[PDB]
């Protein structure tokens, strides 16, 4: 495969020296929760937390207490950076509920005050549609008159509306392929569709870093897993030719199938998958493609058509297409798009087929204007510049942090921006000083992450205007200086 | 041996070391077990390529058979309610699961309206990352409130609720006890999780206790292991596949005996049963505090998606952070959350509907009985019940097209009724093929009997 | 498979103190050997062969002399007793021209008198049908007269007769099977068309002890080859289910074809196949046989068919039957018997149809009147006399060399009687004490079989009267006292 535009991506090292911080850190926090073990065991220091009921004390131990070593110990310690609480659409700004806590974040007390006017840099909004008032909120007001909110039954049942079909060969349009299917729930999706497509024999090539729905669905399956490394075509390329070659592990036989799993966007890595290499690979090898693309069916693409259209493919190239409305489009749901005989074995042998309810009428109307506006269906010169938009905000902001010398993973042209902190104490550092200063972030932590590698994760929008980027990015430029997190050795 | 001892301290230190290493040497050969032959042979480019030019893979999906039933979809012209539109025919709706009719009261609707006008249609993230908003919160404290218990969690899915909160708790090494008639979603959350899985027959305590008797005997033998071994007994409150209710006390008997937990799957019977509505608890009186999760969905009852797990504050934070459908996953819109929060008011207002619903499905169960070809299967206090061919052919298939022509000729006579569908292949237990049976209080008397009438006599003319 | 019959045989182990004598005096010899070598290497004795010419002394030396070690060693002390040569019909008396050394067997020197009347029991005619007088010798010299001696061409060329036709159909009814093929030399039947049969990715299955034609044609075949246990029907299912399960050794493919060559009669170890064993086998694990039927297909059967009639199977179970007109009929030539389509390959791709003279008709003459005598074609009582003495012969020798304290090998059934010496020195000992005593036989030393078990061999023939059996047995048994050749310990 080869690419029209040049593909440029970085992942910088970490500095020596701020990994042996990061071991400090990291065995301080073990040594004293070692001893605030001791002591809590010992009823030394009275426990603050629930415990089984007296009639239940010689039953087994319902948990095991080393599990939750690191929840007692690190996550408690940090935990007001997570669950935050919001009284607002998550529009460019966002209104906070104020929370305070006065045994160390065991417990949180509700302050009558509400902070207002937070930049938001951690909903999902890409294509900014995710607002209060509009003509797809209209739309789903008067479908929420007319058909009521919820069905009450599931689709093969009495449950199948005329909206879903409207919904289905709208999206089949949309995408370019032959046909589609709409879930409610994009993790449902996979959980519930990949074990339908393989089965026991089949063997199931995921990536290093696919998402929880992904692996679930492929554990849910009986076929066998094989991890290649992140965006490695030599390991990819090494494990096709060997499972080829070599068959099932036991008994000696050819595969049933093979698939590949794969995301568009990775979003805690930033990186955009390489299409054009896992193509040809896959039909070099007669592979089958699983495109998981939740995270770039609106953000990427010249008219926001996702990887396929960034990269100037055929649709008709991946085996199957996944996606998820609710971070582009404004709203819950999911989608598989294909061929039409996948998906009339989809509506046959999908397990949210049979036995889970379907959509929400209020939510296919919304999903329906939106995709509209997008494509330009409604002749508004809205839908363009939404996406141009969110082009030039997305360079903008990672040249200037580049520039300024921050550590940034991923490629020029993805729109999630991961700041590296590499250390425990400024996760939690970062999070509070970006929240004084009305900032919202998210901040990832060690078990999540590789050990050294802690970050905040920053989502922009085509709503951001120019302003607010040039705020947020001075008080970036300010915490970092108060927090040293420019390790950058390239440029600074 | 006394001399050769003597002999032996004679010797130098080295020597003995030789001779000890020695010793050493000719035991690992004694032991070398391992006949080894000495070969290594690999493959050649031109061999691997060959190799990979032979192999052929399978379609992705099999060729399909244009009889399936499934393949063709009915499609409702409009809201699935009472006097719906089903393939262009205006029916009387007996197939959707809405007992209580709070999908289209007018308050609902004004309160998903409010909602939707304040904060929009999408959450865009998950609970973790500013996705809680304060419509979550008030929905969980309102739900905690209503079932008399400390604490309750929400999931955006019905299926994803029970088939997480199974596998957080359950986990590879322990032991779990299912009713053999169990919905789908407790399956696959059973599968998600490792653990030991020991069916029992249906309703059936005589089982239940001998398999827990074999339990105790296979705890005798080890119990180092079985001080680290938990014991789960998961049940429904009124079963789906069935319609049948489950009896409680002696279950609560047999966990305080055999000192293992309850978890209860409580969809069907939430909103219908008990003098309030809560659910099998009130129906059989037990105490609330012997269940230790209480899970079910705001589907069937509360006309909305979601779902929910009710329980201690000890059993339910562990699920915020182990549950999968929970912590890699969007939250509820608001609107749908909005609604739920209604419909909890209006039950909560009056709770005489419970009772209106119990005497219809009293008067449809008594009507529906003296079919010749048909019999009715589940009990009088189930809103939702089946009828099932007496005698059947070999096969499936002329079953269910026997089904399904009964229930096209009962739609031509505008009574829409529904067959239940499973996963052949996917089923642990497959249940007989059957006609669903759902009553609401929505519907008249008499357009109950007038459904028992048109059934009776398309069955007893197709049958025959 | 179920035995008609019993099923006796008896293979005696060797006593240790015997075992302990016999590697006494092969170290000796080796000793000695060593001995001799150094002198002949230093010309201290002179030494007694041919060397090479002058002219090429500077070439590579064209033999390894280790490889020469038991034969100037240990072969040419004992010499004599092999390579007889014979002046008369080769009956049940034959004449042995006399020959004596000198130099210790390096050189024989011939005098004029010829041993007379010495009692055979080395050669190989079983039914007595290698006579200088008879019917046989008659039809044999009238086909001489007519056609001559030899062709000069090849089958597929000009050298096709009908004397080769009528030979073919008669094998064809005899054996019983569709069609036959035949052949001008037994060893080149095995030799040039096992390896027409199997090729490159198939597998051969050959006993323990099969004969050096056999193990030549396998050679020549690309086929692989592994050796099973001498009739051990567990280690032959053994290798089949290994073959089966786990394919070729360095690619993993199912074999192409898979062949088991067993022999009717081991002609030096004396036993029979467990013919409806390896018949069980191959059609449970879907096997083809090659059946070697050399020394059974005229000793064996109540009417001298073989081993088939011996057990009482059918003949269309065994895909192919080989045999040879050599040891039974008393004239040179092969066959093979088998289906029309195989018959059909084997003459249109074998190496000796191609390339090879066919028989000769003097020959092809007297096996079609040997065969017809024994099949009853001419009316006369004979070919059923020679059956029932052949049997009653066999019988009565090996009964009596049993319970006179001797230790034999194989079936109580098969006329071939391996009395054991088990020492180097009573081989050579046997052989020139038999030999003054006017009887013949044949004695296999170390290399051609294991290391502590060297043999006699005594062929029976139904030419053999009583009072010849008698003075043999009498002899045998002065001999044994002699020697202290009677090493049984069951009876003696
Ligand atoms: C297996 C346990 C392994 C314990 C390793 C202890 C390492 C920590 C240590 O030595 O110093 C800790 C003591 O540590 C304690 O005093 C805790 C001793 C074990 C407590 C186990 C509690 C079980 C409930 C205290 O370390 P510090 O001085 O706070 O630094
Ligand atoms: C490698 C060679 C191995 C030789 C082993 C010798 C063992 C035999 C031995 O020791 O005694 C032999 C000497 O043996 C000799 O004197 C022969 C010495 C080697 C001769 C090699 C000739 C090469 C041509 C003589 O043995 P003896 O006393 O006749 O009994």
């Amino acid at each position: 495969g080869l690419y029209k535009r040049p593909f440029n991506e970085a992942f910088e090292e970490t500095p020596m020296l701020v990994a042996v911080l990061t071991y400090v850190g990291y065995g301080v926090l073990t040594l004293f929760g070692y001893l605030r073990d001791f002591l809590r065991y010992w009823r030394i220091e009275k426990c603050h937390h629930a415990t089984e009921r007296e009639e239940q004390k010689d039953f087994v131990s319902l948990y095991q207490d080393f599990e939750n070593f690191y929840t007692r110990n690190l996550y408690m310690r940090i935990r007001d950076n997570w669950n935050r609480p919001i009284c607002s659409v998550p529009g460019a700004r966002v209104d906070i509920m104020e929370r305070q806590s006065h045994d160390y974040n065991w417990s949180f007390k509700y302050t009558g005050n509400i902070i207002k006017g937070v930049i938001n840099m951690g909903s999902y909004n890409y294509l900014g549609f995710a607002r209060n008032t509009g003509s797809c909120q209209e739309a789903a007001a008067k479908v929420l008159e007319e058909y009521g909110a919820g069905v009450c039954s599931t689709r093969q049942e009495i449950g199948n509306l005329d909206k879903h079909e409207e919904l289905e060969e709208l999206v089949a349009r949309f995408l370019g392929v032959e046909a589609a299917m709409a879930y409610g729930m994009g993790f449902a999706t996979n959980s519930m569709n990949i074990p339908a497509l393989v089965g026991k024999g089949c063997l199931i090539l995921s990536d290093e870093l696919n998402h929880a729905s992904l692996v679930l669905g492929a554990r849910l399956s009986g076929a066998t897993i094989r991890i290649f490394k992140h965006n490695n075509m030599q390991s990819l390329e090494k494990l096709l030719k060997d499972a080829i070659v070599y068959g099932q592990p036991r008994t000696r036989r050819p595969w049933k199938k093979i698939l590949i799993l794969v995301e568009g966007i990775y979003s805690m890595e930033g990186s955009i998958v390489r299409l054009p290499e896992v193509i040809a690979l896959k039909k070099k090898y007669k592979a089958y493609l699983y495109l998981d693309e939740a995270h770039s069916i609106g953000a990427l693409g010249p008219t926001g058509r996702g990887v396929v259209e960034y990269f100037g493919l055929d649709p008709e190239d991946v085996d199957v297409m996944m996606g998820t409305f609710t971070k582009s489009f404004g709203a819950s749901g999911g989608y598989i798009g294909g061929k039409k005989e996948l998906i009339d074995y989809l509506r046959t042998h999908s397990h949210s087929a049979v036995y889970a309810t379907s959509l929400s009428p209020p939510v296919v109307e919304q999903i329906i204007t939106s995709m509209k506006c997008i494509m330009g269906q409604d002749g508004t010169s809205l839908g363009k510049e939404c996406v141009q938009q969110l082009a030039e905000n997305t360079r903008y902001f990672r040249r200037r942090l580049k520039e300024m010398g921050f550590i940034i993973y991923g490629n020029e042209d993805s729109p999630v921006v991961p700041l590296m902190l590499y250390m425990p104490a400024k996760i939690g550092a970062f999070g509070r000083e970006m929240l004084k200063r009305n900032i919202g972030v998210v901040v990832v932590g060690f078990p999540a992450t590789p050990i050294i590698e802690s970050r905040a994760r920053f989502c922009l929008s085509a709503a951001h205007t120019k302003e607010i980027l040039d705020t947020a990015l001075k008080e970036i430029d300010e915490v970092g200086d108060l927090l040293q997190l420019k390790y950058s050795r390239h440029r600074l | 041996l006394v001399e050769m001892v003597q002999a032996l301290y004679e010797a130098p230190a080295y020597h003995l070391i030789l001779e000890g290493i020695l010793i050493l040497w000719i035991i690992r050969l004694l032991f070398s077990k391992t006949y080894k032959l000495q070969e290594r042979s690999d493959l050649t480019v031109k061999e691997k390529e060959e190799l990979i030019e032979e192999w052929q893979p399978e379609p992705l999906v099999p060729p399909v058979p244009k009889d399936h039933p499934a393949l063709n979809y009915n499609i409702v012209s409009g809201p699935p309610s009472h006097k719906t539109v089903v393939n262009g025919k205006e029916c009387i709706n007996f197939a959707s699961f809405n007992f209580l009719g709070l999908l289209d009261n007018p308050r609902v609707k004004a309160a998903a309206l409010a909602s939707l006008k304040k904060y929009g249609v999408g959450t865009c993230g998950p609970r973790g990352f500013y996705g809680t908003f304060d419509v979550h919160l008030d929905l969980e404290d309102r739900l905690a409130k209503f079932m008399k218990t400390e604490e309750a969690i929400i999931y955006s899915y019905g299926f994803a609720t029970i088939a997480s909160a199974i596998p957080a708790y359950s986990k590879r090494g322990d032991i779990v006890f299912v009713d053999r008639a169990a919905c789908f979603a407790i399956q696959k959350g059973l599968q998600a999780s490792r653990s030991d899985i020991k069916l029992f027959k249906h309703n059936d305590m005589a089982d239940l206790e001998r398999l827990l008797k074999e339990q105790e005997i296979e705890d005798q033998k080890n119990p180092r292991k079985a001080r680290v071994t938990r014991r789960f007994i998961v049940v429904e409150g009124l079963y789906m596949n069935t319609g049948t209710i489950c009896p409680l006390p002696e279950l609560v008997k047999l966990k305080y005996k055999y000192k293992a937990r309850i978890f209860l799957e409580e969809s069907l019977s939430f909103g219908v049963l008990g003098e309030h509505g809560r659910g099998v608890t009130e129906h059989y009186g037990i105490n609330i505090d012997d269940i230790d999760l209480i899970s079910a969905n705001m589907e069937n009852a509360l006309a909305s998606i979601g779902g929910f797990c009710c329980g201690r504050s000890f059993v339910i934070d562990h699920q915020r952070l182990s549950g999968q459908g929970y912590c890699f996953s969007a939250s509820l819109p608001p609107l749908l959350a909005a609604a739920a929060i209604e419909a909890l008011n209006i039950m909560e207002e009056n709770p005489g509907i419970f009772a209106v619903l119990k005497e219809k499905c009293g008067q449809i169960h008594k009507a529906l009985q003296g079919i010749s070809g048909l019999k009715v299967v589940g009990e009088s206090l189930s809103p939702a019940f089946h009828l099932q061919l007496e005698e059947s052919t070999g096969s499936r298939e002329q079953d269910v097209r026997l089904l399904q022509e009964i229930v096209d000729q009962c739609m031509n006579r505008s009574i829409a009724l529904t067959q239940a569908r499973y996963l052949e292949k996917e089923e642990k237990c497959l249940p007989p093929p059957s006609i669903r049976v759902v009553v609401t209080v929505e519907q008249t008397e008499e357009e109950l009997e007038r459904a028992a009438s048109t059934i009776k006599e398309v069955a007893q003319a197709v049958l025959l």
